[PDB]
């Protein structure tokens, strides 16, 4: 997921900039994400959120906007228990477990139900389970009383100033996420937000692992208060952003950092590459206009190669094998750049899936390493370029194992396919560095693989008077069997030929292909 | 300088454009909710049902086998009754547009029961806390405690 947020003196018109841009799977049913637009005489909200959510988590409208990116936090800890005696190990003595008998019915092939019994044991931690190993393990879960969710998004997205805004996210009833915002006021803001425990020792590293049962220790009881977790506001730089990487690098330059928060709020691991080429498409340009904003947002490069190539390339020309020098000249020729007529970008991609491991995130193999001194050039290099040479012996073969051939046309592989649309695809991996995101699928045995992963809901407003913003679902606004609604927008997406947002009454009617008037 | 004047519906009514995208003009709050519920119905009615009534920790009830594992993780952390609590807990004015939400759902299927997957029609009717417990397991324990960070 990527979120950008513009502060007004960024941009040539001197209005606020805001990219919704969260990243989620194409086909998991709870993740789909729907478009709407509500309107009554006292408030306004257009965007996107998770079907069945009563209230629009991606929105805007002419006064303000937010979007969300996944943050990770740590809001629950597992417990391993130590059993004994029927029961378990707690501070020096074997206390018992709270147990409740409960049930619930499994539907039969032949339509019947039958009854089945479930027990239910819970620790002073939490409920427990048992796992396949035969850990028994207690699961503590923080914010299991703030009933406020949705209502805190409601007047999150329906307030009237930031300072309104930033009095809803307080209540703390939002238990995780990263959110940006920004409004026609010239407000831009980063807050790493949700529900953390509040903790004596241990790094996050620590609770993420199975913290020791048996001590009253480790049961912590509170939580932090918003003012204690990372947040930025009209810094310096003049834009907020975040790429599901760590909260270290907000905004450019920094204004703050690691030392200054309890060190289980989040990692402190290599940013990614996409991350990286966030951080650099933002510092880098000035005057942004909403269209250089949006173009901004369809880069796809290979960073990977430009991290590597340099030391790859010559090391594998005076390999012996004629089809590895081949291989050689192939990838060196290439603009690095995730295009549907790359010839060189599927035998890259094979390449880094083993000097970098299959997600792309293995670090053990650059010459350099990372370091949040150098957030966005490093890690640099190839260690071992010998290995790194026999790693590209393989990936030929399974290049062409799993293509066809070493130089198949990227997007004669990579395919967008929703019923009968069938078009030509771009950008890829995000760990590779491309910032437009579409995790493909493996191949076919055809060689043709699609999205399972990525760009869904797209959008990029401008807080001028009116508000101007446009937009794209690349899966379409229904998945209802039979609906003329669900590839009709995919091939307008291969184009990158979105769709201008409509939030004003006349325009709304001067689109209308329906009128269903109704009664509460 | 001011934002531009406000629209002030006068009447209720969605009006969807070519994508499918729906533009709810609501009198008032609950009234909107209620045509956010029906949109939402139209374009995605049979995974919000059946979603829903996972969230009531009838997955394995509804549907057999292969949703079991899921009814077992939502019972055992007690989230399908946390939600009834959490729905009591809201505020009046509130739990009213949860309410309308629901209904519009409802109603969409009632004046559309063609459009409903037979093997979803067992959960309607729904309600404000069905509406409270589907986020509730989504935020809770799908984001934050997943199933498989416990288990393994
Ligand atoms: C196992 C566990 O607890 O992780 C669950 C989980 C998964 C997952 O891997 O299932 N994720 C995705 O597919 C990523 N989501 C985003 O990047 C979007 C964030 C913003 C939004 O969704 O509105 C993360 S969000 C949490």
């Amino acid at each position: 997921s990527n979120s950008w947020a513009v502060a007004p003196g960024k941009t040539a018109n001197g209005n606020a900039l805001l990219l919704q841009n969260p990243h989620l799977s194409w086909t998991t049913d709870y993740f789909t994400y729907y478009e709407a637009h509500l309107v009554t005489p006292d408030f306004e909200i257009y965007g996107a959120t998770q079907i069945g959510l009563p209230v629009i988590r991606f929105a805007f409208n002419q006064r303000m906007g937010i979007t969300n990116t996944v943050n990770g936090m740590v809001g629950a800890t597992n417990y391993r228990l130590t059993l004994q005696d029927g029961g378990y190990l707690y501070d020096g003595q074997v206390r018992p477990f709270e147990r409740r008998q409960a049930s619930y019915r499994l539907r039969q092939a032949d339509g019947s139900t039958v009854d089945k019994p479930l027990e239910i044991r819970s620790s002073v931690h939490g409920p427990v389970f048992e796992r396949a190993d035969g850990t028994a393990v207690a699961v503590r879960v923080a914010g299991l009383d703030r009933p406020g969710m949705l209502e805190q998004y409601f007047d999150m997205i329906t307030a009237h100033s930031f300072d309104d805004y930033e009095a809803a996210m307080a209540r703390m009833q939002v238990p995780t996420f990263n959110i940006v915002y920004a409004d026609r006021e010239g407000t831009i803001n980063y807050s790493f937000n949700g529900v953390a425990p509040k903790r004596a020792e241990g790094d996050i590293a620590f609770w993420q692992g199975n913290v020791p049962g048996d001590s009253s220790r480790y049961l912590w009881t509170e939580t932090h208060p918003l003012d204690d977790l990372p947040r930025v506001t009209n810094p310096p730089g003049g834009f907020v952003q975040n790429s599901n990487d760590p909260p270290w690098t907000p905004t450019w330059p920094v204004t703050y950092c690691p030392a200054n928060h309890p060190s289980y709020l989040a990692p402190q691991t290599p940013h990614s590459l996409r991350a990286q080429q966030s951080v650099r498409l933002m510092s880098e340009n000035d005057d942004l206009t909403l269209e250089r904003f949006m173009a901004l947002q369809f880069s796809h490069r290979a960073v990977m190669a430009d991290r590597t190539l340099p030391d790859l390339i010559p090391a594998a020309l005076i390999d012996p094998d004629p089809e590895v020098q081949a291989a050689a000249r192939l990838l060196a020729a290439w603009d690095r750049d995730f295009t549907s007529d790359s010839r060189a970008a599927l035998l890259f991609e094979e390449w880094a899936r083993l000097f970098a491991g299959q997600n792309f995130a293995g670090q053990a193999a650059f010459a350099t390493p990372w370091s949040l001194d150098k957030p966005v050039s490093t890690p640099y290099g190839v260690r071992d370029p010998k290995a790194a040479v026999d790693q590209l012996r393989t990936a030929i073969a399974n290049t062409k194992r799993k293509y066809g051939a070493i130089d198949r046309p990227f997007g004669d592989a990579s395919r967008m396919i929703l019923n009968d649309v069938n078009v030509p695809g771009a950008a890829g991996y995000g760990n590779l560095g491309s910032f437009r995101v579409f995790t493909w699928s493996d191949p076919d045995e055809n060689g043709i693989r699609t999205p399972v992963h990525g760009e869904t809901w797209v959008a990029m407003i401008e807080f001028s008077t009116p508000v101007r913003a446009y937009g794209l679902m690349s899966y379409g606004n229904s998945r209802q069997p039979g609906t003329t609604h669900y590839s009709d927008q995919i091939e307008r997406v291969s184009r990158a030929d979105f769709r201008e947002l409509l939030l004003r009454r006349e325009q709304v009617e001067a689109a209308v292909q329906e009128r269903t008037p109704f009664n509460f | 300088q001011a934002p531009i004047a406000a629209y002030k519906p006068r009447s209720n009514e969605i009006l969807w454009d070519g994508y499918g995208v729906p533009h709810i003009y609501g009198v008032d709050a609950p009234s909107a909710f209620y045509g956010y519920g029906w949109a939402q119905a139209r374009s995605h009615g049979d995974n919000i049902l059946r979603l829903y009534g996972e969230a009531r920790g009838k997955g394995a009830e509804y549907w057999g086998p292969d949703y079991e594992q899921t009814t077992v993780w939502l019972l055992t952390n007690g989230v399908p009754e946390r939600a009834q609590q959490w729905y009591a807990q809201q505020s009046p004015d509130f739990r009213a547009n949860l309410d309308a939400f629901a209904a519009g759902i409802n109603a969409y299927a009632q004046q559309n029961p063609d459009d409903i997957s037979p093997e979803v029609r067992q959960v309607l009717p729904v309600s404000g806390a069905d509406v409270v417990a589907h986020a509730h397991r989504l935020m809770n324990f799908l984001y934050v405690a997943s199933p498989g960070r416990t288990l393994g």
